[PDB]
């Protein structure tokens, strides 16, 4: 019987700071136990200071990204070149996803950019368009390995103030871009160690009010 | 849903319908009225698939009320029952059939007779002295075969109904949270408030 | 219908400088229903420690079995069983039930009392030994534990530092698993003193 | 699809 | 797994990667897939990890008893026959896929055994998920009359093809060389081309970070 | 909902310093029956693109017709049809990728794996893959079927990353491709000895070689193999 | 389907088919509505060039749309039946979905909407 | 999920948890399971995260159009029936929703409707909905009185979600609290179970099953 | 597989391809499917590699024990021992076996044992997946009392065709010659047989 | 079968067990005692597969009574519970396992403590302040988490139990026909006769 | 079925057995599997009798209409119309068809259309269940530019063997000869072809 | 059904 | 499993 | 159970 879905592996990760946000993903693409490519990007600049990744079944991921990019194009055409805010992108993507509720896109979607007050924002979606804004999200194959690390290191979960008798939590605070890139790089090397579908390369898109910058790092190729 | 009964006595039709609404391992409600007034002298009780029951009942109610307004006249219980049967008979061969069973109790004012119709989801119609849908019938039919008489009063009918509810509360596996009882006669439709 | 995730729970073990740590959560449930908050998954036979995750009836049975076997071992050998040896006994005993196994994920930790070496190991349900320098993980939140351990861990931690690290790995992994948590215990094991600490964690 |  | 065996001039060499998987997760980054059946008969195993270890020890045990009973050094064909007849009896349910090699009074030998109990003879062999990557290399570079050093290079090259190209294989290369008239040399972690890079940050916590409810001294003594 | 009947096995390919090479054998199998032997599975489009196809041959022939119709359509009202508005490899690929994904989305796939190899008008090498699911990817080496398992590891020994492409000559790369084809003939039970090979060079253009054969095979050691363990003669 | 644009604009900006429909109303029997402090009364003339009429069965001029709303009219009698039926159906549908009978304004707005629709749809007068 | 809503002397209490799960994987601890439809209307979410979220924000748009067209706020009955008639059209397609439509209008008073994806629609004073509904019911029912003070009602609702969050593996994160009156809804905060459990254990002396 | 055995003037010749299959993957391209169960009684193996090996090993053992007690067994006797195993274990075995041997009384003999464990004595026999494609050819070209060289050619040409059409056959063509003169192993490589 | 609860208070263990026995759409019995005395200070309640429950309970009872006679001594509740667990743990891998869940309530006379053990058919044993098997736990555990205190009297325990039974009678789909309550303390085992 | 078509010096010959099967029962022992779609374009039918008849009837209709508007269609064109039907309806059809025709420009041509609806132009083609048994034979015995008598013999001998081994083939051997000279029907009975 |  |  |  023909199975219209496949699984291309990889994993993605979004972190939001005070005046920036990052969207990272490995560059490995796989099916079963074979590597298809060691460098096939899956995080994209979509215009209007929005970056997007839709990880899982790549064909669905590409279709969705294409549709959203196109949605941004027509938003300009129809509303006098107005900037598509991250909250508006998120809601639009919900409708893109839920429109295929009964034949879903098999992807975990994350977008990152800046909210309307210039603060860093990360939005994540389930495959049929449930969504939520967060400081923090890992998605894809190694999500279960990385996400609890992020709860601990980004949101300081289960961490208390020493000598306060486990009564005063470690206080929340925004991270510098330098600190965030450190957590991203460590998250991915750890994920690469223990997950076979993660490796080869890491591409990070950083989003500030001056635009979108990229950084790339080698990952273990086994 | 589950328990719906009906008895026709000399001068009225009595409908008894369980109050419980259960989903999973939770009784969500214990005061549910499983009935719709179709016209001032016609009442319909219903049981079956969740959602389907009320959707069907209200849809029939809307159609009968429309007819009443259009002709300034009340359709006879026999006529209403035939309309309802046809709707269910169509439904059973649809893409998704209504899984609803009904009892229609009405007082025909032209004949001055009470009438009870039992119709299942397939559109199987029968006029009866007493009726039941679901597992209820497995206790009540035999009980009523024994105790029922054609010329009973409304009060005798209610006592006969107490017997049925008692037996069901003794031998039925489920807690159906009692019944709401309604009487249909020459003066219309009313509800007994302590049962 | 998957016996390894009916009751839930986790076990993690780590090595440090002249010490080992082994920790578990305290949950015992029946699918969604949490039943007990006191179900410890770590046992000891002399100075050798065994943690067992998986089906709770088998966890209990295997503890009773290894107590039995180590008691007879001690009587005949006139010494306490060492971790390297116990590890082998665990492996034999599980593989003996190859085609009708105990649905468990055992973890061994302790210090060899002759050589002073810290030792940890993990097993699959069918007896396969996984010996490791660093850490062993087990249970329904094992993915999470692998993630936490692989990033948090560093070699040669002092007992009080190792305690923080293993505790944070357990806690944050448990909190991303619906079937693990409801309390936690951490054993810090040095050559001849063993401290047992109960952790404060979220109770949902 | 995740549930609540 | 990836495993290989390659014959040469005066003996035989086997090699294996060192990755263990439980689904997509790497269970063990450095397990030993090379097993000693007798001092000069070694076994590489792929398939169900416990089965390859257990079946290798059992036959190793019986070979030792047999060697003592006969006052002779054990032969590879005895290990071969005992392994195959055991595996056949179990109709494939014991999931051991083995490359058996060694030297004995008869000479040097190389065999493979599949789990249902069929055996093969060859100058070069590969088994496991990475066997096609390895076999591509073996079919490309193998020749008649290899020296010991050529055979080692060829074997570890074949394992490397598996490490890089197969998601079921990774980490290190183990080798064992069995030369006629000499002791077998077991080269654990012969190659280590997948050393984890230095982490960006130390996650060692402030002491007292973790909230404790109770302490107590455990009695390990009598 | 389909099942492939007459099928073609691996298509293998790689980038080198000046262009791309792609190869595929001339077999159309029918299950285990090696039914047809003169099957061309590399289809050139213009003088800058070759499309290599594996999988169902009836669907391959359909795709041939689409490509040949595409060339026709591109020439219509196009005075620069053989110049600036000639079909690029990237156009041909995206068209195919679009079709493949639409057909999978209608639960009626074209049962193929496709590699589009060519050189863009600016001289850049194009190598991209698409299959029945509409999955697409690019790599310095690409292969389908057994090729993915056996050719890629060999071809990646030559070009393991982007930077290795300038360092790889057409002689080196053709050697690797031709060697990979031999290995596949040793090891793939649905391969044939005969194959075609095409080079698309940014200077020399398209060279299409038909009726190649696997040669220099090692079989001699077979004579020394007696029995399956203990047998001697 | 029959498509012709029958209701169209004339050079002076009038829609003659709508205006001629008004002429048909003008020819109709008189109807009057007066609302008191606490009631509304509907009065209707019946043209008296007709004896041998059977008043038991002859369509009355005031129609109940629901049990709390009535509608009367002047103009083409056959046309009015169509509006009354549509209005009656909508009244029941409103009860079904809103669980409340129609307001008089709502029901009026609906009937009005139907009438307007017939002034810019092809093939209908 | 665990969600509840109950009517009482002082209006309506609405309380929900914030956990989303995919199997045993805890997907989020910060889901907003109450949707604020208008200043007098609330909807609760349980079942499919997307199904609930999508159709309940769609419901808000439909309620907005009602008030533009009718120059009047929509009745709870009519708002709940839009949602129930919608999901009934999809019956069999596999939508998964257990929702409560909670609000005040002058014509109705404070009103709660339970609406689920089988097409069941029920008016009632007390409902609990979700995988943890039974746990919430146990506490809620055994302390419920019509005459609870606003203060007690808020706590009971909060405490009932806590009960379910503790015992039900698929409920947790935090409690979100609302109070609905004749003047509209009032938010009464987000309460992490992380701290709330220990606070309640200490102050109330309950949860003795737990190692203190 | 493609296998066959052919009787001729001086005895019998067995022939086989050398391909072992694991799906569409060739697990072994130089397999030896012609197997000795006694000095001048051999068999061709097709079907499951594990089953046919296990069977041949048992048969070799029985005939070794037969030899010790009663001297050289007949080819018929060897075929009977194969049958007993194949027939009695027909539910658990996938083994298509041709038995061929040389007596001095009986000259060359061929017994084929298909899946169910029936026995069939024939002048020649073909079997294995590739045999389907050469029923036509072999029936048209076989004669009795061929010479050694004619019989080698018949087998070479037949298996060449079976290998050409069957994807589950390939590699080298192996043959084993069984006469009064002893036992001779032959091998023919692709470059020779392919272009026949 | 269905409903079995247990609460351990300061000085006793209280077991409550439903009285209904239902097969099909008929409640065959409304006075069933789902319990066996194992020894004078140990009581076991049980629920599960028809037939299996009583067969298992009586078999354990026979074994414990044999031990008592042999040694002229009463086995501790902990010891009895471990024996029972082992029997169930064996059973779960038999050709046909006992599908029975039990609560064991006992007063240990050496310790002067009441003890409650919850054991499911897999042989999963846990000692608890309060316990339940089947769907009952889904209402009672949370309720008891709220209202239970470790130092309650036997009377406080029974009131707490009334709360549990009330909730179950409100929200459970089935009519389980009330509970039989039994108290295990230092003076042995007795039955409350009006609940 | 057993069917084949062979090009030669003067044109092309089609051949077929005459057996229709309804299980192991022979529903028709004198079937005509060689079918006219135009004066000198014919086809051999294998697979479902209903499918192949329905297909051939439609093709005949298309080519009749083609003829009326544009004159005589090429054999390639006829094969294209078969393909279009077989390919587009591949899910619902069990039709293995060989198309053969004679142009005066192109001489004899053979196109085979297997199950999936692919097209393959060949010097000769064989198909049907019985064809498996004669791949060996046919590959060994076919040459290009045979004479009419050689081609009749090749087909007769080939189908004889296919019929001998295939239980789903039998009856008479029918042939249709296609040259510039016109159209010739041949038939050969069992007593002749069996003992070849 | 009739096959060929 | 290996076949011949 | 783990594999290799
Ligand atoms: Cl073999
Ligand atoms: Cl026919
Ligand atoms: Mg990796
Ligand atoms: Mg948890
Ligand atoms: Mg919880
Ligand atoms: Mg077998
Ligand atoms: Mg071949």
């Amino acid at each position: 019987q023909f199975n219209p879905y496949g699984d291309n592996g990889g994993t993605i990760l979004g972190i939001a700071g005070e005046d920036f946000a990052v969207l990272a993903g490995d560059t490995r693409n796989i099916t079963d136990y074979s590597i298809n490519s060691r460098y096939e990007p899956k995080v994209f600049d979509c215009g209007d200071n929005i970056v997007m990744s839709a990880n899982g079944f790549a064909a669905d991921g590409d279709a969705l990204v294409k549709r959203f990019k196109n949605s941004v194009k027509w938003y300009h055409f129809d509303h006098n070149d107005k900037k598509l805010s991250i909250n508006s992108a998120a809601r639009n993507i919900q409708h893109l996803l839920y429109g295929k509720r009964f034949f879903p896109y098999y992807v975990h979607t994350i977008i990152a950019g800046l909210d309307e007050d210039g603060k860093g924002a990360v939005y994540s979606f389930d495959p049929v368009g449930s969504y939520e804004r967060e400081q923090c999200r890992a998605g894809g194959a190694a999500a279960s390995l990385i996400m609890p690390f992020l709860d601990n290191q980004v949101n300081f979960k289960n961490q208390y103030e020493p000598g306060t008798n486990g009564k005063v939590k470690k206080p929340l605070k925004y991270l510098s871009v330098e600190e965030v890139i450190k957590l991203v790089r460590d998250s991915f090397t750890s994920a690469t160690e223990r997950h076979i579908q993660v490796g080869d390369g890491l591409e990070i898109l950083i989003v500030t009010k001056d635009g979108v910058r990229k950084e790339f790092y080698e990952l273990k190729r086994d | 849903m589950d328990i719906i009964l009906g008895i026709r006595v000399q001068d009225s039709v009595i409908l008894a319908s369980s109050k419980a609404v259960t989903r999973g391992i939770s009784v969500l409600k214990d005061s549910d009225d499983k009935t719709r007034q179709l016209s001032p002298h016609t009442l319909m009780s219903f049981a079956g698939e969740a959602g389907d029951t009320v959707q069907f009942a209200e849809y029939i109610q809307a159609n009968i009320q429309l007819y009443s307004i259009r002709e300034d006249y009340e359709l006879s219980p026999q006529a209403v029952s035939s309309f309802v049967r046809q709707e269910l008979a169509k439904s059973i061969r649809s893409r998704r059939p209504y899984q609803v069973n009904v009892l229609i109790g009405g007082y025909d004012k032209k004949k001055n007779k009470p009438e009870l119709y039992q119709i299942d989801y397939l559109g199987t119609k029968v006029e009866l002295p007493y009726g039941a849908h679901g597992y209820s019938g497995f206790y009540t039919f035999s009980l009523l075969d024994h105790h029922y008489r054609p010329d009973m009063t409304t009060e005798e009918g209610l006592d006969l109904l107490k017997l049925c509810v008692q037996e069901l509360e003794k031998r039925m596996p489920m807690d159906f949270k009692g019944v709401i009882v309604k009487i249909v006669d020459k003066d219309g439709i009313r509800q007994v408030d302590d049962f | 219908s998957d016996p390894s995730s009916i009751n839930g729970g986790i076990v993690v073990a780590m090595t440090g400088k002249d010490c080992v740590a082994i920790a578990c959560d305290l949950r015992l449930g029946s699918q969604s229903l949490g039943v007990s908050n006191k179900f410890e998954k770590i046992f000891h036979y002399g100075h050798v420690f065994l943690g067992i995750t998986g089906l709770a009836t088998d966890v209990t049975t295997l503890n009773e079995m290894f107590r039995y076997k180590t008691n007879l071992y001690k009587l005949k050998e006139e010494r306490a069983i060492e971790p390297e040896t116990f590890t082998q006994l665990v492996s034999s005993s599980l593989y003996e039930r190859r085609f009708g196994p105990y649905f468990v994920g055992p973890v061994v930790a302790g210090i060899n009392s002759k050589s002073g070496k810290p030792f940890i190991a993990g097993f699959d349900l069918i007896g396969c030994i996984d010996e490791a320098k660093d850490f062993i993980v087990s249970g329904t939140a094992s993915d999470q534990l692998f993630g936490m351990c692989e990033s948090l861990y560093e070699p040669n931690l002092e007992p009080e530092d190792l305690f923080e690290t293993i505790s944070q790995a357990l806690l944050n992994a448990a909190d991303r698993d619906a079937l693990s948590g409801w309390g936690a215990v951490v054993y810090i094991i040095k050559k001849d003193e063993v401290v047992k600490r109960y952790l404060k964690m979220r109770q949902d | 699809a995740p549930a609540x | 797994t990836t495993i290989v065996g390659v014959k040469f001039n005066n003996g035989v060499v086997i090699a294996a990667d060192t990755r263990s998987t439980q689904g997509p997760i790497v269970a063990d980054k450095n397990c030993a897939k090379l097993h000693r059946i007798s001092p000069k008969i070694w076994c590489a195993g792929a398939g169900t990890a416990a089965d390859t270890e257990a079946v290798t020890q059992l036959i190793g045990s019986n070979i030792e008893l047999h060697s003592l009973y006969t006052s002779r050094e054990p032969r590879v064909v005895s290990a071969l026959q005992m392994l195959k007849q055991h595996l056949f009896k179990y109709q494939g349910h014991i999931g051991a896929y083995l490359i058996v090699a060694g030297v004995d009074p008869t000479g040097s030998h190389l065999f493979s055994i599949h789990a249902h109990g069929s055996t093969d003879v060859g100058y070069y062999l590969s088994l496991g998920s990475g066997s096609l990557a390895a076999m591509a290399v073996l079919e490309s570079h193998w020749k008649q009359d290899l020296t010991k050093e050529e055979a080692i290079k060829l074997a570890s090259d074949a394992i490397q093809a598996g490490i890089w190209n197969d998601l079921g294989s990774g980490s290190n290369v183990d080798v064992c060389v069995m030369e006629i008239g000499k002791d077998a040399e077991y080269l654990r972690n012969y190659l280590t081309p997948n050393v984890r890079e230095e982490k960006q940050k130390s996650y060692k916590f402030p002491r007292g970070t973790t909230a404790v409810l109770k302490e107590s001294i455990v009695n390990i003594c009598d | 909902t389909q099942q492939p009947i007459v099928t073609g096995t691996s298509v293998i390919s790689m980038k080198y310093d000046n262009g791309v090479i792609i190869a595929a054998d001339n077999l159309g199998s029918y299950g285990s029956l090696l039914r047809f032997n003169g099957v061309e599975r590399l289809i050139p489009v213009g003088d800058n693109t070759v499309v290599g196809i594996s999988g169902d041959i009836s669907d391959m022939q359909h795709i041939e017709r689409l490509l040949k119709d595409l060339v026709t359509e591109n020439a219509y009202d196009n005075p620069l049809a053989d110049a600036e508005e000639a079909l690029e490899p990237s156009y041909i690929f995206e068209y195919l990728a679009t079709v493949m994904y639409q057909r999978r989305s209608k639960m009626n796939p074209l049962w193929n794996a496709i590699i589009v190899a060519g050189v863009q008008s600016n001289g850049d090498q194009f190598l991209r893959y698409v299959n029945l699911l509409g999955v697409t990817y690019s790599s310095p080496t690409l292969a389908t079927g057994f090729g993915a398992h056996m050719a890629n590891p060999l071809l990646r020994k030559v070009v393991d990353r982007e930077s290795d492409i300038p360092k790889t000559t057409v002689q080196v790369a053709e050697e690797a491709i031709v060697n990979a084809m031999r290995v596949l003939y040793y090891r793939d039970a649905r391969s044939s000895r005969n194959f075609s090979l095409a080079i698309i060079d940014k200077n020399t253009g398209l060279t299409f070689k038909k009726n190649l054969q696997v040669e220099n095979m090692k079989w001699d050691f077979a004579k020394d193999i007696k029995g399956y363990g203990t047998q001697k003669i | 389907g029959y498509d012709r644009a029958l209701s169209i604009f004339s050079p002076d900006g009038h829609i003659f088919q709508v205006e001629y429909a008004l002429e048909a109303v003008k020819r109709g029997t008189c109807a009057v509505g007066v609302k008191g402090k606490n009631c509304v009364v509907l009065g209707c003339e019946r043209r008296s060039t007709l004896k041998l009429q059977d008043t038991r069965i002859t369509p009355s001029k005031v129609s109940k749309i629901d049990s709390h709303v009535v509608l009367s009219f002047s103009g083409l009698n056959a046309d009015s039946r169509i509006l009354i039926e549509k209005a009656r159906v909508e009244a029941q549908s409103h009860r079904l979905t809103l669980e409340d009978p129609v307001t008089v304004e709502y029901l009026t707005r609906y009937v009005a909407g139907v009438q307007q629709r017939y002034t810019q749809s092809g093939g209908v007068r | 999920t665990t969600t509840l809503a109950f009517r009482f002397q002082g209006g309506i209490i609405v309380a929900v948890d914030s956990r989303a799960t995919a199997g045993n994987w805890v997907a989020s601890q910060t889901v907003k399971k109450v949707i604020e439809i208008n200043p007098f209307l609330l909807g609760t979410m349980a079942g499919g995260a997307a199904d609930c979220q999508f159709w309940e924000t769609w419901l808000g748009s439909q309620c907005r159009l009602h008030e533009l067209r009718e120059k009047e706020r929509i009745s709870v009955a009519a708002a709940s029936k839009i949602l129930s008639n919608l999901v009934y059209q999809y019956k069999g397609a596999g939508l998964s929703m257990g929702t409560m439509i909670c609000g005040y209008t002058r014509k109705e008073g404070p009103t709660i409707y339970y609406v689920d994806s089988d097409g069941t629609r029920l008016k009632g004073d007390i409902f609990c909905v979700g995988s943890g509904q039974t746990f919430a019911y146990g506490v809620l029912d055994s302390n419920y009185k019509w005459d609870l003070s606003v203060e007690d009602a808020l706590y009971l609702g909060k405490r009932s979600i806590l009960a379910a969050a503790h015992r039900d593996a698929y409920s947790g994160g935090s409690v979100n609290l609302y109070h609905v009156t004749e003047d509209g809804w009032i938010y009464h905060g987000n309460h992490d179970v992380g701290e709330l459990f220990w606070k309640v254990k200490e102050e109330e002396g309950s949860f003795n099953n737990v190692i203190g | 597989t493609s296998i066959m055995a052919v009787t001729f003037k001086d005895g019998v010749i067995l022939g086989a391809d050398s391909r072992t299959t694991t799906g569409a993957y060739i697990a072994n391209r130089v397999t030896d499917k012609l197997t000795r169960v006694h000095d001048k009684i051999w068999c061709c193996r097709s079907g499951s590699a594990a089953d046919t090996q296990a069977i041949a090993d048992i048969v070799q053992y029985h005939l070794e024990l037969y030899t010790s007690q009663y001297g050289t067994p007949s080819t018929e006797t060897a075929a009977s021992v194969f049958k007993e195993l194949c027939y009695e274990n027909k539910d658990n075995l996938t083994a298509g076996i041709i038995v061929a041997g040389y007596d001095d009384k009986n000259k060359g003999e061929v017994y084929t044992i298909p899946l169910g464990g029936s026995v069939h004595k024939l002048p020649y026999a073909i079997a294995g997946s590739g045999s389907t494609f050469i029923y036509g050819y072999c029936d048209k070209n076989f004669r009795e009392n061929m010479s050694k060289e004619e019989t080698v050619d018949f087998i070479k040409h037949s298996l060449s065709q079976a290998i050409k059409w069957d994807g589950s056959s390939g590699g080298v063509i192996r043959m084993v010659v069984l006469t009064a003169a002893g036992v001779e192993r032959l091998i023919f490589y692709p470059d020779e047989y392919e272009q026949l």
